[PDB]
């Protein structure tokens, strides 16, 4: 019964990161995908 | 086995608290949209890389 | 960390790994105590201008001062909404603007101030 | 793609011809003019050091750098009024709207206030915008509240339904409405029976042209972006300004108490000198822009009481 | 106002002389509840030395500092801080420190 | 492109972004100017072809379909008109051909309609 | 030393945007009184005096 388990990695990419009204993120935007988040 | 990282992998940068504030900070974090590695047995050792982001759902 | 203000019980929601915190620009609002762990606001107390009321120097040598924006609860009395003026005598009947204070309200007649 | 200029017509151009009008459409139109901004006043000792005595104590090496950068913000602070004061308050009195109401047909209801609340388009438009301050930064109230200058224009305008231009020269002159506007257009060239014979048709078209006017702001966002550019200027000066109190400027660090509380006072006072110089300049930067953004709103006040003047209480003859 | 506008007369009208705040009072410190000193000795007071090849390092945590011992006595043949006044140490608290 | 004096600009905050903001708003307000000074006519009115205008000489003012009026070549001749690193120019909205249109249209109506052209049709 | 080279050069940066500033509200007003010359001696015909 092997499961599965997904691996990533980590970069020093600047995000915008938007708190909530109970001082919890909630969203952010990578500042360097695209040209919109740009 | 690769897969789409659509956007997990944010954390909180600090043990400092805001709310109701947008907050711009550098550091490492996951590119969003990125491909991801998928294992299922061959558990082969992995290279660190300078962080490494970890999931799964008991083996 | 070594400052002045008011400590107040905070009910600005912590999370068990936060100390303190900053609502905008630096600006600490919040510390949990290193011994009870309790967070406690700090809200500055009040400040601000101090501005004087005269007819002159010849006319009289009395004087009005007006706290810009401030409770009169601090250090006759009488509270506008440019602040709280001490030293005028407030009256009913209205005039034409003679010295400025704000907020519509204007100030020398039978020999004393007059708001 | 590239830009069309307009709509190409050619007029037929002869010697023999002449074109002239059969009728009429009387219309509206809204212009609108700035004139003023927040009574921005920032204490500046406070702004560089603080509750801090040794660093003041180094402060006063550069004399008077405080006190004309508060003086000159105290004269744009007095001008702000001064621009108010000249646009608004030119009625020697305070005119009433009589209570009954028969001008002609002309349903003036929607520009008079109504003794509910201001009138209802004065009440749209302040719903229309959405208009911080916490160390040594204020704004100080305006002289004239909301409440005065919509009385100031209620006058105004209850004076030129009344008198005409007469009110704006001397003593007011009670004249019918109907005869007023008669007169008017005599005044631009047309012959005085064609508004007596056509007061209907002319009654009809204001009264539907107001109720356009006060549908197209009822429902069109951006109608007012000319005025709130300036809110937003403001603001965005007032926040670049308290966000540079946390740079370093070449420092150990940010924070006063910090570097004092750990510090000799030898390199405290060079840390210091550091933060002060940086301080300073972003302040002269903001008194600078705010003094060119001043200048600007003065002119166009300015404007905005010549338009005033010959408009309002009397009929231009200037074009366009 | 005759100080501020430098003149022995002032006319009429509103003038800003100064501002006012009100005096902090009866000064109040919580340091952390924890209550147990490092072995500074144990730094000082020892012959098994690393090489400098082999430079030997430790860490400092999880109790009271105090240094004017070091600090002030002779023990010492050189003390010299780079970027912190000696005198404060012990009013500095910190997370940790490598030695 | 010098990293080290890079990190030594950081410390000193927003300034760029703000200096790049003022010369922005500037520019704005100079393609501006041009918007509200020329484009006063909303249509593109025509000369006739025939000229008839009453004795009146007007060849030397109106456009000449060789190429602009032979005055305003005239002026492009009296007048005396790069960048480098970290300094561009940018290019403005209404274009040479495109002000000479719109003297072109007001001088075409003013002549045929006189002043009414502005006021309605 | 690179602090004295960025100092500097940042100040004489400054200085010239302000001078550009102050240019461009001399044109802007300039402009205006343009655009009213047009609006009342081209499109109409002004009765003031010069
Ligand atoms: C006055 O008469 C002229 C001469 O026809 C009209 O001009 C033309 O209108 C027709 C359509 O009715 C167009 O096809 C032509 O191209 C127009 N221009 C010409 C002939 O040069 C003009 O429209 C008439 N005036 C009004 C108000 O209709
Ligand atoms: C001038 O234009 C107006 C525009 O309204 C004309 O008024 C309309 O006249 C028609 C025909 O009688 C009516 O059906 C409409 O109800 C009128 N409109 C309004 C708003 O009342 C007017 O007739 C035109 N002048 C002439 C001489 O025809
Ligand atoms: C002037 O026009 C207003 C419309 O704004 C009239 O007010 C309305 O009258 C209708 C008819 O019963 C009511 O349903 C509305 O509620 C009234 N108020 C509004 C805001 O529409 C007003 O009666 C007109 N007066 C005159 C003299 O013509
Ligand atoms: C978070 O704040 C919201 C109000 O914005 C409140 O309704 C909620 O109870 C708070 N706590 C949560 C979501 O855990
Ligand atoms: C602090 O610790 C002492 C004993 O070490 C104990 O008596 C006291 O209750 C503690 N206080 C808190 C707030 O933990
Ligand atoms: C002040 O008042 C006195 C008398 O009330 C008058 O003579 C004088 O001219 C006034 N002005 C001054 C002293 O400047
Ligand atoms: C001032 O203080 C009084 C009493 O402390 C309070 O009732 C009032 O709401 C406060 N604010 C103003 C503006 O008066
Ligand atoms: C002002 O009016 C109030 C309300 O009627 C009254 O209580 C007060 O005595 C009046 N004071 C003066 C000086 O007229
Ligand atoms: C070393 O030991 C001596 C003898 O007890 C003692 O006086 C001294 O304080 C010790 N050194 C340190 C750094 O504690």
């Amino acid at each position: 019964g092997a499961a599965a388990y997904y691996v990533g990695y980590l970069q020093p990419r600047t995000f915008l990161l938007k708190y909530n009204e109970n001082g919890t993120i909630t969203d952010a935007v990578d500042c360097a995908l695209d040209p919109l988040s740009e | 086995a690769y897969t789409n990282s659509f956007t997990r992998g944010v954390y909180y940068p600090d043990k400092v608290f805001r709310s109701s504030v947008l907050h711009s900070t550098q550091d490492l974090f996951l590119p969003f949209f990125s491909n991801v590695t998928w294992f299922h047995f061959d558990n082969p050792v992995l290279p660190f890389n300078d962080g490494v982001y970890f999931a799964s759902t008991n083996i | 960390l070594t400052g002045t203000g008011v400590l107040t019980e905070s009910n600005k929601k912590f999370l068990p790994f936060q100390q303190f915190g900053r609502d905008i620009a630096d600006t600490t609002d919040a510390v949990r105590d290193p011994q009870t762990l309790e967070i406690l606001d700090i809200t500055p107390c009040s400040f601000g201008g101090v501005s004087v009321i005269t007819p002159g120097t010849n006319t009289s040598n009395q004087v009005a001062v007006l706290y810009q924006d401030v409770n009169c609860t601090e250090v006759n009395v009488f509270q506008t909404r440019a602040g709280c003026l001490i030293g005028a005598e407030h009256v009913n009947n209205s005039y034409e603007c003679d010295i400025p204070i704000g907020a519509g309200i204007c100030a020398v007649a039978s020999q004393s101030i007059i708001a | 793609y590239t830009m069309s200029l307009g709509a190409e017509n050619s007029v037929a151009y002869s010697n023999n011809s002449i074109a002239i009008p059969t009728n009429f459409t009387i219309s509206v139109t809204t212009e609108i003019l700035p004139v003023s901004m927040t009574k921005t006043s920032v204490d500046c000792t406070m702004y560089i050091c603080g509750d801090s005595t040794e660093c003041s104590n180094l402060l006063l090496q550069y004399g008077s750098f405080c006190t004309q950068l508060n003086r000159a913000l105290t004269g744009i602070a007095v001008e702000q009024d001064k621009n108010t004061q000249e646009v608004f308050a030119q009625v020697k009195q305070i005119y009433k709207t009589p209570p009954i109401k028969d001008f002609g047909g002309f349903n003036f209801s929607q520009i008079l206030p109504d003794p509910s609340k201001r009138s209802f388009i004065e009440d749209l438009l302040f719903n229309k915008v959405t208009l911080q301050k916490f160390n040594g930064l204020t704004v100080l109230p305006p002289l004239l509240t909301d409440e005065m200058i919509a009385q100031y224009t209620s006058a105004l305008l209850a004076g030129t339904i009344t008198s005409g231009w007469t009110f704006g020269a001397g003593a007011a002159l009670q004249i019918p409405f109907a005869m007023q506007m008669a007169y008017r257009f005599n005044g631009i060239g047309v012959t005085q029976n064609v508004l007596y014979e056509n007061q209907k048709l002319i009654a009809n078209q204001f009264n539907s042209a107001i109720g356009k006017i006060q549908d197209s702001l009822s429902s069109t966002a951006s109608a007012l972006g000319k005025l709130q550019d300036v809110v937003n200027q403001n603001a965005q000066a007032l926040n670049t300004l308290v966000k540079q109190l946390s740079s370093n400027f070449g420092a150990i660090s940010s924070v006063l108490n910090d570097i004092l509380s750990r510090l000799d006072p030898p390199e405290a006072e060079v840390q210091i000198d550091r933060l002060i110089t940086g301080r300073l300049q972003s302040l002269q930067t903001y008194v600078t822009q705010q003094l060119i953004r001043a200048a600007e709103i003065r002119a166009s006040a300015n404007l905005a009481a010549t338009k005033m003047s010959e408009c309002v209480l009397g009929q231009s003859k200037r074009v366009d | 106002t005759k100080c501020t506008l430098k003149s022995f007369t002032v006319e009429k009208g509103i003038y800003q002389t100064s501002n006012f705040r009100v005096q902090p009072t009866e000064s109040i410190v919580r340091f952390p509840n924890i209550t147990n000193l490092c072995p500074f000795g144990e730094v000082f007071n020892a012959t098994r030395f690393a090489s400098v090849y082999a430079w030997n390092r430790k860490r400092i945590s999880n109790c009271v500092a105090d240094y004017s011992v070091l600090y002030n006595s002779a023990s010492f043949s050189t003390f010299k801080c780079y970027g912190v006044s000696p005198t404060k140490l012990n009013d500095l608290c910190f997370t940790n420190v490598y030695a």
